[PDB]
């Protein structure tokens, strides 16, 4: 409420010769007594501008017990201003980015943390910081303290933070508990994150990153159909498609996914959709691959690892191999699942004709012997894929339910009314007709 | 011509936007409380079968009185927010109007649309400002009052033990009532709302501060032990100025020192009697 | 709010009235104007010119206060023993001043009415500051002004309240400054201290038992 | 009022564990539970005079 | 303009007017069931040309005379009683005026202002904010000019009471009032309620009393049941004042209602020293005034007290007939306000 500009700036510089000169404890304590007499009077910009002042003095002079006493104290100054505490607290943040020594780095630190813990005026403050030492706790071969340290800070709540920030930091969270070989936790912190934030000006590489960690989190169980929504959307990106390596490396995957995806109503849109691709003529096999899974007639596996098995597990040096079927253990378990949607699909293609299959006819046609096919069978109808009834006492398997009379008259009364309508039609016809050929 | 069952004006909650919002987990403790509300008002729902092999006869409603803060409209909030039932609300302060007729009126045609709905809840908040003992048959004013009472007493009289249509009532003053709501038939279940205990005290706060950021170094073991008759509003007074302190010097976290000044300010002690007693 | 004629069929507003107020607020404004002059009046010298001042001066030359920059007092209270000559200043102060006069008495402004009372004083207050400025002649303002208390007998209680009313018409939220307030009292040491505060009724007016001199300028 | 509000309180709780008949036990708690609440009123009318 | 305001008159003359009255349900299509405000109840049509969705049970309508045909909608009725009660003039204090008060001021607004445009710290912390705070104190100390410092200044809207204003004859008719003032500020969100003198009708409710005392409680009961009843209240503060908080019922000071019990009490010095400078401003005046003098002369004042100090200082100097208010005048000021201050009765009353 009274000004003190005029007496601070003056002051200053003499402060700062009598510390370099070596009078470190004299103009600390005029500092001191200058900053109370703001304070009192309630100068934001005189106190920070001493604050500041302090803070750089201290430093170069190599009291890092001094400069962190020195914080403490400024900081639990009575009634201090929240802003030359920010202020104050930003120029500890450069100087802990200048600042090289494992320990004198960390007791900075960790001060900078605890003069830092719960306050709004300095709370971007925190997160970078905890983002740095979350970094130091990592490249010491610390993992789950990295961890633990990040996952303490809630991003999301910091209203001034900017949003690109926020981004950054819960991808670095999300990164770290991949590493943590923790997933629950990262299925937690996704759904925090914003996709529709990935559309608006320039999130490119924080898009790249959220989307291969998830495919990273989808491929620990197997949720192949959201994999290859997620690989798709990074194909929609407009710098993986601009180059020709890239796209083509994405929609591999977002087919062989789809492929390997289990059916069902969502998955049959999606191959749909991904299947009137024009760019999809690039790779030839590929685009066979996705018309074999949409076309309804059996096929053999003998005959798809003939052609494209090179094709996909061994790769090629014109066309990229992909990670999907490669040496590795997940890519035996994904080879087992491409076999498992095979007979699959030729056990519902069979189950929308062939009211009645003897068991070896099944058995042969699916290149299973008897017992395998009859447990797939089994698993199938208990997890209610298909419908089916095997009569094991004589080798059948009917795929057709009960017909009750009330259905059997229903089917009869649909009948006739559609009969009843072309009898419509074919008159309205048949009247064209005679009109366009009848007046001449 | 003759219409719909109700025509009306006692509107019933439309049970889609004006459901309040509480439920019943923001509530802590007063489980012996919930269990009488919802077993008188849901036990009697269920079987029956029961309820006449012993001979005791269903309720027919529920008096809640208590102390001034101890949850009474609380409770009735939450069982409006979870029941199925349809539910309508009034203030006894309500039922008296100006012209003569118009609170029997009133009164009839609430009991009368309950009826029309077989599951139906009526709460009838501060049923003070009718069934006061005392009268003064003298002057008009509480000769319609009277009136008023009368008819609530005649139709809950007028019910055959095979209708879902339940009645809740809420007093700060149960002595003041008269006692022809009290005999059987009419209101069969008082619940006392008593002042929290140790265990409630402790439930409460829990309950009440699980929204909190609450820094791990607050002991409310502490605030609970205090020998101090508190009403469980206050209690959400001191978590309530302890976040309060908090914005105050602008942080998100809350201290000891921050519950401490809290506890200082809702629980002002009496004045102290001169020592020269004792 | 406002009074409004209508067709008696057609229900269309037709022409403005005057206000309504209860006729019994209507009868408390003079129409008389008593004759007493301030010669009549001898003995007290000095609280004549106290209340003349309070009253009247601000009434005619209010340059004075507006330059001095000062807001003039607010209300006078007259208080001294029986016969002391209390309402005959009154009166002759309605005599001689030309603002409207209301006349007014403790006793009247309680009705058997719930709220019928401070609807008196509300009415009241508004007729007075609607007439231009006014002077309101509260006697035996002890009826109303008694101290509250905590006691388990009811009827008191609308007094109080309608003393209530009074209070926060005096000075309160909306603040009037066109209207000043008299009154009289043998007992001041019933009257609530809001009433008594020092922005309601600031100028209180002492009035002694005549001396000598007194005495003998009365007969 | 007592005697008579320890059937009814007894009855209820035999009914709330599902049964057709009152038991000893039940009675025992009931009479408890009324006595305890009769006495909470005698004190708390104490305390109100007090 | 003449002969166009005749002709204006002379079509005006020919139009009737329409019965106000609430549609209750909609039987059918055409058929709806409407209470005209006198009371009786007619089953009417409607206009085909009208948005029949918003017709719903509870819409004020307007029915045409002869056929009693549903014309047009209208918003829920504002009773004059509300409209004065919204259309209040506090001046134009500012809080500069309000000497002496720091910490009551700050409590204040951070009960009824911070929450109405930054929540989002509320919702950081993770509390609901406080929705009403009682003003006590003894008299003359400030508490109705805070109130109408927070009118002014503050954006939101206002409602201003008396609680010796709400009470009516007819039985039943001040709690509708009460009721109806809640509704109305239930509707322009946000808005602050200011009971003044709750003394009025906050009175212990008791066993023993008569008819006026009973219908007084139930408009106390409704106000309570109002603030936190079935209905949450959410984005409507209220504010109270009285000189005598102990005489309140113990439900109306819960704190739950009126969460904070501001204190308003006397002057300190420095206080005193404030109050004196902000009234003393405006004077024109000559010579060295040392407010310690009067700070010193001036033990057990109240605010009035000190404006009555300048007031009377004033006085004086008109009574010389000068032009000025010197110190001499002030020191004479404050010894007689000191003199007549024997008649008020000193002592001050607490919430227990
Ligand atoms: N067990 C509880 N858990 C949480 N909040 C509680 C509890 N008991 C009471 N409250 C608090 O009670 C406040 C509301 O009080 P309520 O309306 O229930 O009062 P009441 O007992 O009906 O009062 P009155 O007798 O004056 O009508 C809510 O703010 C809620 O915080
Ligand atoms: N100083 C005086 N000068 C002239 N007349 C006086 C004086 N004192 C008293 N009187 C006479 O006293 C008579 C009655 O006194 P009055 O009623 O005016 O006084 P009051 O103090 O207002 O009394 P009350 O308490 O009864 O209202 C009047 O006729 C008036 O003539
Ligand atoms: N702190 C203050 N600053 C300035 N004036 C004050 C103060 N306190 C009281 N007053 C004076 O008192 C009057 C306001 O009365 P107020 O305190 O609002 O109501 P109450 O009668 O309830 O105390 C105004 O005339 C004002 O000048
Ligand atoms: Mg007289």
């Amino acid at each position: 409420e009274v000004d003190y500009s005029a007496t601070v700036d003056q002051r200053l510089p003499e402060c700062a010769k009598l510390a370099k000169e070596g009078r470190l404890q004299e103009v600390i304590e005029t500092l001191l007594s200058l900053e109370k007499q703001t304070r009192t009077a309630s100068d934001m910009v005189s106190t920070s501008r001493i604050l500041v002042a302090v803070v750089k003095m201290c430093y170069e002079a190599k009291e890092w017990d001094l400069l962190n006493e020195n914080i403490m104290l400024l900081s639990k100054r009575r009634s201090q201003l929240k802003q030359a505490v920010a202020k104050m607290v930003q120029q500890c943040c450069t100087y802990v980015e200048e600042i090289t020594d494992l320990p004198i780095k960390l007791r900075l630190i960790d001060t900078l943390r605890m003069v830092t813990e719960g306050k709004i005026y300095v709370e971007i403050e925190r997160a970078r910081l905890t983002k740095t030492l979350a970094t130091i706790k990592e490249q010491n071969g610390d993992v789950k303290e990295a961890a633990s340290i990040l996952q303490e800070l809630q991003v999301e709540t910091y209203g001034s933070m900017e949003k690109k920030e926020r981004v950054e930091f819960i991808l670095e969270q999300m990164r770290l508990c991949l590493a943590v070989k923790d997933y629950i936790r990262t299925q937690i912190i996704s759904k925090k994150i914003n996709t529709k934030f990935f559309q608006e000006e320039n999130t490119e590489k924080l898009k790249l990153k959220y989307y291969n960690l998830m495919i990273q989190l989808d491929q620990h169980e197997g949720s192949y159909l959201s994999i290859c929504k997620h690989y798709r959307a990074i194909y929609d990106t407009p710098c993986i498609q601009a180059e020709s390596e890239k796209w083509q490396q994405a929609l591999k995957s977002v087919v062989l996914y789809v492929i390997l995806a289990p059916f069902d109503n969502e998955q049959s849109d999606l191959v749909h959709r991904i299947s009137g691709d024009k760019k999809l003529e690039e790779i030839p096999k590929y685009k066979d691959l996705l018309k074999l899974f949409t076309t309804m007639e059996l096929m053999r596996w003998s005959t798809l690892v003939e052609d494209y098995g090179m094709e996909l597990r061994k790769g090629s040096l014109e066309s990229p191999a992909t990670d999907v079927f490669g040496s590795t253990e997940e890519g035996e378990k994904r080879w087992k699942d491409l076999k498992n949607r095979v007979v699959e699909h030729n056990i519902r293609i069979m189950a929308k004709y062939y009211t009645r299959i003897t068991m070896k006819r099944m058995a042969q046609l699916l290149d299973l012997s008897v017992d395998e096919s009859e447990a797939f069978l089994s698993n199938l109808v208990v997890n209610k894929t298909i419908f089916a009834k095997v009569d094991r006492l004589a080798g059948i398997i009917n795929f057709q339910r009960p017909k009750d009379p009330n259905n059997l008259l229903n089917d009869w009364s649909q009948k006739l009314n559609s009969l009843m309508s072309l009898v419509n039609k074919t008159t309205h016809l048949i009247a064209k007709e005679e009109m366009i050929h009848n007046l001449q | 011509d003759v219409l719909p069952p109700e025509a009306d004006s006692s509107i019933m909650m439309l049970t889609s936007d004006q459901k309040p919002d509480v439920m019943y987990a923001d509530i802590g403790g007063m489980d012996i409380q919930k269990q009488e509300v919802r077993e008188a008002v849901e036990l009697p729902l269920t079987h029956f079968e029961l309820y006449k092999q012993i001979g005791i006869d269903p309720p027919r409603g529920v008096l809640m009185y208590g102390p001034p803060g101890c949850g009474k409209t609380m409770l009735a909030k939450a069982v409006a927010h979870h029941t199925t039932a349809a539910f309508i609300r009034v203030v006894g302060s309500e039922f008296v109007q100006k012209y003569l007729g118009e609170g029997p009126r009133m009164v009839r045609d609430v009991f009368r649309l309950a009826k029309e709905n077989a599951p139906a809840i009526i709460f009838i908040d501060e049923i003070d400002a009718i069934a006061t003992k005392r009268f003064d048959a003298q002057t008009g004013a509480d000769r319609e009052v009277q009136r008023i009472l009368l008819e609530l007493l005649n139709q809950m009289d007028g019910f055959d033990q095979n209708v879902n249509v339940k009645v809740i009532m809420a007093t700060n003053r149960a002595d003041t009532l008269d006692p022809a709501l009290l005999r059987p038939g009419r209101l069969d279940r008082k619940i006392e709302f008593p002042l929290p205990d140790r265990r409630q005290k402790r439930l409460i706060f829990s309950t009440i501060t699980s929204k909190m950021n609450l820094s791990e170094e607050v002991d409310l073991e502490d605030y609970v032990a205090r020998p101090d008759k508190i009403s469980g509003a206050d209690i959400n007074s001191i978590c309530q100025e302890s976040g309060m302190l908090a914005v105050r010097e602008n942080r998100y976290i809350v201290l000891a020192k921050d519950f401490e000044k809290a506890y200082k300010t809702v629980i002002k002690k009496d004045e102290q009697e001169h020592e020269f007693y004792k | 709010g406002d009074l409004v004629g209508v067709n008696k069929d057609s229900y269309l507003i037709l022409e403005t009235l005057p206000t309504e107020y209860d006729s019994r607020v209507k009868a408390m404004e003079v129409d008389e104007r008593p004759t007493e002059q301030y010669s009549d009046i001898g003995g007290l010298d000095k609280q004549i010119q106290e209340l003349v001042e309070a009253i009247v001066l601000p009434m005619n030359h209010k340059e004075k206060f507006e330059n001095l920059g000062i807001q003039p007092p607010k209300g006078v209270l007259m208080y001294g023993p029986p016969g002391t000559g209390k309402t005959l200043l009154a009166r002759a102060c309605a005599a001689q001043t030309k603002a409207t006069f209301l006349k007014l008495a403790g006793p009247q402004l309680v009705q058997m009415f719930i709220g019928d009372g401070a609807k008196l004083v509300r009415d009241a207050f508004a007729l007075a500051k609607e007439k231009a400025p006014s002077i309101i002649f509260i006697d035996e303002l002890d009826a109303i002004g008694t101290k509250r208390f905590d006691s388990e007998k009811a009827g008191d209680r609308e007094v109080q309240r309608t003393m209530l009313e009074l209070l926060n018409q005096l000075d309160g939220f909306q603040p009037n400054t066109q209207v000043k307030v008299i009154a009289a009292t043998n007992r001041v040491d019933i009257l609530d201290p809001a009433l008594l505060r020092s922005g309601r009724l600031d100028r209180k007016i002492e009035f002694p038992m005549p001396n000598e001199e007194a005495r003998a300028r009365i007969m | 009022a007592e005697v008579k509000g320890v059937c009814t309180e007894a009855g209820m709780y035999a009914l709330r564990e599902r049964r057709v008949h009152v038991t000893q036990e039940d009675f025992e708690m009931a009479v408890a539970k009324v006595m305890q609440k009769d006495s909470e009123k005698n004190m708390s009318i104490k305390k109100l005079w007090k | 303009k003449q002969y166009e305001k005749s002709e204006n008159d002379l079509k005006a003359l020919q139009s009737v007017g329409q019965i106000v009255g609430e549609v209750l349900k909609q039987l059918t299509e055409e058929k709806f069931i409407v209470k005209a405000t006198n009371g009786p109840r007619y089953v009417v049509g409607c206009r085909r040309q009208l948005d029949k969705s918003k017709l719903k049970p509870g819409t004020r309508v307007a029915l045409d005379m002869t056929t009693l045909t549903i014309m047009r909608y209208l918003p829920r009725e504002v009773d004059p009683l509300v409209y004065n009660m919204s259309h209040e003039d506090p001046g134009n204090v500012s809080y500069s005026e309000i000497g002496g008060l720091s910490e009551q001021i700050r409590e204040l607004r951070e009960v009824i202002e911070l929450p109405l445009t930054n929540p989002e710290l509320f919702q950081r912390v993770g509390i609901i904010p406080p929705k009403g705070c009682l003003l006590y104190g003894p008299p003359g100390t400030g508490k109705t000019l805070l109130a109408r410092a927070v009118a002014s200044q503050l954006d939101c809207n206002f409602l201003k009471v008396v609680s010796s204003s709400i009470v009516d004859k007819y039985i039943g008719e001040s709690a509708r009032l009460i009721r109806e003032m809640f509704n109305y500020a239930r509707d322009h969100q946000p808005c602050i309620i200011f009971m003044d003198e709750i003394d009025a009708i906050g009175g212990r409710r008791f066993s023993e009393g008569t008819s006026a005392d009973r219908e007084i409680q139930r408009t106390l009961m409704e106000l309570l049941n109002q603030m936190d009843g079935f209905d949450t209240l959410h984005r409507v503060k209220m504010i109270m004042a009285t000189n005598r908080p102990d005489t309140l019922d113990p439900a109306l000071l819960r704190p739950g209602r009126l969460d904070r019990k501001i204190h308003i009490d006397l002057p300190n010095e420095q206080a005193r020293l404030d109050i004196l400078k902000i009234h003393a401003g405006p004077i024109t005046k000559h010579g060295e005034i040392d407010y310690e003098a009067i700070v010193k002369l001036s033990d057990g004042f109240n605010g009035a007290d000190l404006r009555n100090v300048c007031t009377e200082a004033g006085m004086f100097a008109i009574r010389a007939d000068h032009d000025f208010v010197v110190q001499e005048d002030f020191m004479k000021a404050v010894r007689k306000v000191a003199d007549s201050k024997k008649l008020e009765s000193k002592l001050d009353y607490k919430p227990v």
